């Protein structure tokens, strides 16, 4: 079972890189 | 199972740091499109034109009361939705 919460947390870290790389992308756009 | 529990403590950590910093940056994108929304909108406002300026002489029942405004002079007018 750990192995799932493991996994879902490594999930956890993917989706907040996407999130940060957005926000950059979103923070230049909006600056511009 | 060492491994297991050493790997997921470590995710947390990197997660909860990651979530603050998403805070901060989530934070910082909402101040500047509410700002750039701001200025959107006043810009559309201030296509509009000025309106004019009058005084009103005798309220003549609902949707008519009279007015009268520098020289264009005195004018019955229907009042808005207020």
């Amino acid at each position: 079972d750990l192995y799932s919460r493991y996994k879902k947390l490594q999930q956890e870290l993917e989706f907040l890189e996407v999130q940060e790389e957005y926000i950059k992308d979103e923070q230049k756009n909006l600056k511009k | 199972r060492q491994y297991y529990l050493s790997k997921i403590e470590e995710l947390q950590l990197i997660v909860n740091d990651k979530s603050q910093n998403l805070r901060r940056l989530q934070a910082q994108r909402n101040e500047l499109n509410a700002k750039v929304r701001l200025l959107r909108e006043e810009l559309q406002l201030l296509q509009e034109q000025g309106s004019y300026v009058g005084e009103v002489v005798r309220a003549m029942d609902k949707k008519k009361v009279l007015v009268k405004v520098h020289p264009e002079g005195k004018f019955v007018v229907d009042v808005d939705k207020n």
